[PDB]
């Protein structure tokens, strides 16, 4: 399953702040807390629609200008067009529909603050473990598989298919402090490395 | 003149009582809430029903051979216990197969083929339990006096060997399934897998091995000393498979 | 000399000679060509070595009970046959797990961990064969009396039951391994799998089942009648696993 | 494994020639026999380098102008740059490094004449069966797995890692007639569905 050696922060020379700033400059967005979603687009298995609806709901809020979103995936062309429209409407949203090499994914995990996994059902949860190994705080649905990996001290838990609750969780995570973020990242690394 | 109960008979009666209580609780919880209708819950409910049948059979058999003197009522209950144990092991195998396919068929598991497969598994499990638990009734028992009686009195030697052969085949299948679950997961997960498989093995190998090395003339004590861990397994199944779920627990606390 | 061989022993000596010739040819082909050094060929050469040992053991055993009166040599040569059959049944499991891992780990199977795995599997196979073919020459022997000889005279009854238990555990693993290969493949590729598994079950079930339902007082004809199919399983292994390969055929048409 | 209800010509509307012409116009190349390679890029497992070397060798031939090549894959950036340079040098070569949906893959299988599978080791060979189901003549290495599927009457067989033999096989396949191509497509469909 998890290599535990392919995924590690040691392979990345740059620091968290420097890597995040470089990645944001590459995408042409200013510095700030960024949330990344990776996975295929589909009706009711991965759940990109819930994330997009939550983003739309948050758009009416003033603090939405402080949040950056990176969406990676493919699938139904309607959802791809919806994501492209959201990207065009707001300058703090980016969409990457192309495939990415494992090195790029590893670099991303070590740069983005939070990884959103709002899946309807996910028996095992490789994505959560891979993100946690590089100190990425997850925000996942409380379904089987993700419930075991993520405890109260290693991330957040949200009800499946509840855009309002997902938006509330994002807003609440917006206030976490840098020291708390570092402690959470260390705890996530420990949980991912110890858990098989 | 009813026979005098021994200490081991009382021990098995109380073990049956405890098993019945636990699995009645589990079955009531699952059948009560209408949200528990996924294939996992169907398989766990089948396992709980099998264990409850085994426990109730133990209690009734003790009450049917020492209190309600009867030679025809204590023979049906042996078949009932054989059916219950066969169905319990079949349900364990079905649960393991479902878990492995859910971890492997990540995207195709959530379909109608999963429901059809679960129904097929339940049909196979209970049809096999009934086919291999009707032999004591008429097909194979040593009651007549010319069929080389086995270690368990009413049953036959040719039947208790087919049961052991089937158990060892199922055990090999379980070993292979756990190998492919270990590969997908891989030290907490491996430790838990090892514990869950070790409980099953340590509980069911004593009897099924003594079942092949024993005769009708061996001491009757070895029956009880090897057939008690099987009841203990039926006792600890709900804890492993039902009460460790995070949806059953909230209903428990209600 | 004195025992005056019987009509059912020549039929077994000739089978031994045929098996020996076939597998000697296969081993010569494998060892001669230096290109055959992949894990597949190591496993298929181990299988051929095991079935050559079995055949030579059969021939020498027939020649040591009816031409060279010697109980020591016969006892030593029964253990050789037990080891040969154990290794020949372990090599099939090794080959099948290799096939499954190559079909599954399509990109990881060609790393350097497929050689360490093959060496580990060979060590396990030929260590288990020697551990479970060390019993006749060891404590578990029935020569001294009071040890309840099994269906095969020199061997004990606990040793044969342990061997049967191990076979049924290993038979279940093959069922799951083929149930996993069917999903990857799946009409003309399922028929071949069914035939290859039937040729193994139909050949080895008779003996391993009569091994549990038999006794020292059973007629001596059943041992010959159930141990002949087991011998004939070493005549079709080279055809299934060695002569059906195309490189091997190319080397053979010279 | 192979989904017989997912990979079929029924889901395609136009005729083989019409789909081929439309795809070639979309790729901006003239009508002709087109050879497609789909797979990962790497050193010694799928052998894209073998196909690239064969194309380079064939470039010096006069008949190279009648061949079209579509290369789909990802991996070592050096090989990606080599493929891009080959695409730039010759106008009858195209490279697609993007990930494609299964519908596009089936359309390609139903459009291109030949599918090249010069892999060093292919234990099963899903690509061959998927290409055959839609009527694409394969040109595959004679390694285990691909040798079982492709007989002498359903495609071509070439030695693994031998660019000269691959170029010779491509040249030989360039001269097959339309009726022979149709018969080969029917045989390939029958063989793929039989499994
Ligand atoms: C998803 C929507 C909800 C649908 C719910 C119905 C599906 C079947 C659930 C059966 C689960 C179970 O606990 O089995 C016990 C009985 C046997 O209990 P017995 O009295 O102790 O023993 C008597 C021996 N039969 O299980 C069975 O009988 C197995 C039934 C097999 C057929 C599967 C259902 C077919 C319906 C289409
Ligand atoms: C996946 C691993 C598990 C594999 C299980 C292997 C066991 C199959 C063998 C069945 C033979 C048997 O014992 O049948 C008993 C009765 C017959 O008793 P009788 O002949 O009537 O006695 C003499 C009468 N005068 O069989 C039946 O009644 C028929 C039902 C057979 C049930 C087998 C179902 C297996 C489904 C998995
Ligand atoms: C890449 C080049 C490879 C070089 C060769 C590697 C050797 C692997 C073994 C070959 C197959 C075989 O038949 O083994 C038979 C021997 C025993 O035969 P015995 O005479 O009938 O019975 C006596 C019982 N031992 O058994 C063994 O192989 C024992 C396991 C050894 C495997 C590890 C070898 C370490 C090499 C580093
Ligand atoms: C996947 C298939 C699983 C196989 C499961 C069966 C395992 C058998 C375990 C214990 C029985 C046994 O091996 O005999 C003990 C031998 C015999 O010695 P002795 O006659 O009792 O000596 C007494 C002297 N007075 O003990 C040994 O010789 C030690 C070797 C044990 C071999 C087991 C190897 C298994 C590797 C797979
Ligand atoms: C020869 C022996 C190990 O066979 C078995 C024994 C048990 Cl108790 C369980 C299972 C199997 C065979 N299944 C198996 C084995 C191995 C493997 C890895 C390393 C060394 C040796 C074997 N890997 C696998 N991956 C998926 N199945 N599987
Ligand atoms: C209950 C019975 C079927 O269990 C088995 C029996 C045998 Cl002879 C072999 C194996 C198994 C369990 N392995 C298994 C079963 C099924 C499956 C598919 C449809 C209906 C029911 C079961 N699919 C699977 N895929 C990978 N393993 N596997
Ligand atoms: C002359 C005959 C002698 C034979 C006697 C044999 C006795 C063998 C002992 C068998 C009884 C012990 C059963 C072990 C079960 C252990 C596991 C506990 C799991 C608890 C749940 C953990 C949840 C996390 O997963
Ligand atoms: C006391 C009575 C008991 C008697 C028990 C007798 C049981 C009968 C056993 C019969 C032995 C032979 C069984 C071989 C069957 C396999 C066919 C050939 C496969 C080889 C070509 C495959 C090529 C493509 O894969
Ligand atoms: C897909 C099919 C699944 C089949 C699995 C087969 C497992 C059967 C193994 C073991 C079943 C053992 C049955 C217990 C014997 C009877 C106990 C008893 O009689 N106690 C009398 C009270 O004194
Ligand atoms: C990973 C370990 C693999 C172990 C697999 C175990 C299989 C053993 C099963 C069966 C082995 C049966 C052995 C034959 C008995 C002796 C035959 C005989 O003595 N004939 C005397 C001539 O008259
Ligand atoms: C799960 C699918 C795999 C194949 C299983 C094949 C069946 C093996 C067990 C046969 C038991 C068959 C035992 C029959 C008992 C015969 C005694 C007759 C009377 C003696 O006088
Ligand atoms: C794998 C994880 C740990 C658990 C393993 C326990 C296995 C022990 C087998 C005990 C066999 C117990 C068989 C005893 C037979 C008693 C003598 C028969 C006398 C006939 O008259
Ligand atoms: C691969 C995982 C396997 C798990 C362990 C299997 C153990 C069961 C085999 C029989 C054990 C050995 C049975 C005990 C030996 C019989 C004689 C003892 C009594 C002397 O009077
Ligand atoms: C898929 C192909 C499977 C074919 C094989 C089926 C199983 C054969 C059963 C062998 C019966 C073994 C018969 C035992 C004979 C009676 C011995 C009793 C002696 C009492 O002292
Ligand atoms: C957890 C297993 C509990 C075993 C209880 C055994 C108690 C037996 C005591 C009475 C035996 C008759 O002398
Ligand atoms: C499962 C063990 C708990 C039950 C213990 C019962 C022991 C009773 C043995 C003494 C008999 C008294 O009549
Ligand atoms: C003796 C056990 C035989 C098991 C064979 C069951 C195969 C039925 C497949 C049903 C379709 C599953 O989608
Ligand atoms: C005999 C036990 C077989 C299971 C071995 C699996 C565990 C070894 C590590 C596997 C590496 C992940 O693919
Ligand atoms: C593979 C078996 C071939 C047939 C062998 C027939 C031998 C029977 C000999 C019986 C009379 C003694 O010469
Ligand atoms: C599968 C091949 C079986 C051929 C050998 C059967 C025995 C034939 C000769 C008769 C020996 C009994 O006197
Ligand atoms: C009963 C024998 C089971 C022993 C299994 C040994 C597994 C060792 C793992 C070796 C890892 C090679 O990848
Ligand atoms: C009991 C045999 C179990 C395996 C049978 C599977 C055959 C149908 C599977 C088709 C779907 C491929 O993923």
């Amino acid at each position: 399953g998890i290599d535990c050696s392919f995924w590690n922060e040691s392979y990345l020379t740059g620091s968290r702040d420097e890597r995040k700033k470089s990645l944001l400059s590459k995408f042409g967005m200013d510095e700030g807390v960024t949330f990344m979603f990776i996975g295929r687009f589909d009706r009711g298995q991965k759940g990109v629609d819930v994330l997009l609806k939550a983003i739309e709901i948050l758009s009416s809020k003033k603090e939405f200008q402080e949040m950056r979103f990176i969406i990676i995936g493919k699938g139904d062309p309607e959802l791809e067009g919806w994501a492209r429209s959201l990207e065009e409407k707001h300058g703090n949203v980016k969409v990457i529909t192309e495939m990415l090499s494992r090195e790029f994914v590893r670099e991303l995990y070590g740069s983005v603050d939070f990884v959103i996994i709002p899946s309807y059902f996910e028996p095992f949860g490789l994505v959560a473990l891979e993100a946690m190994c590089l100190g990425a705080i997850p925000i996942a649905s409380a379904v089987g598989g993700l419930r075991d990996i993520i405890t109260n001290e290693t991330g957040i838990l949200v009800k499946a298919g509840d855009p309002g609750e997902l938006a509330n969780a994002i807003l609440k995570a917006l206030e976490l402090s840098r020291s708390d973020l570092s402690k959470f990242r260390e705890n996530c690394k420990k949980r991912a490395m110890s858990f098989s | 003149p009813l026979p005098s109960p021994k200490a081991w008979d009382v021990v098995l009666c109380i073990s049956g009582t405890l098993v019945s209580c636990e699995n009645a609780l589990v079955v009531a919880i699952i059948v009560g809430t209408p949200a528990f209708r996924a294939p996992m819950f169907l398989l766990v409910g089948s396992l709980a029903v099998a264990d409850l049948l085994a426990g109730l059979g133990l209690v009734l058999h003790f009450a049917a051979v020492f209190c309600i003197g009867s030679a025809e009522m204590s023979l049906v209950l042996v078949g009932v216990l054989a059916m219950a144990f066969t169905a319990s092991i079949g349900s364990l195998l079905a649960i393991t197969v479902d878990r492995y396919l859910s971890l492997y068929n990540a995207l195709t598991y959530y379909s109608e083929t999963t429901v059809t497969r679960t129904y097929v598994m339940l049909a196979l499990v209970w049809g096999g339990a009934l086919g291999l638990g009707l032999l004591p009734v008429l097909a194979w028992n040593c009651l007549d006096g010319l069929t080389t009686c086995g270690v368990v009195y009413p049953l036959s030697k040719n039947h208790l060997v087919v049961l052991a052969i089937a158990f060892f085949m199922v055990f090999g299948i379980m070993l292979q399934l756990y190998a492919q679950i270990c590969r997908i997961v891989c030290r907490k997960g491996i430790a838990t897998l090892a514990v869950v498989l070790g409980a099953f093995a340590a509980c069911w190998l004593p009897f099924t091995v003594y079942c092949l090395l024993g005769d009708a003339h061996s001491p009757p004590l070895y029956t009880y000393l090897t057939l008690l861990p099987a009841t203990y397994n039926s006792m600890i199944n709900p804890i492993i498979y039902a009460f460790r779920n995070q949806d059953v627990q909230k209903v428990l606390w209600a």
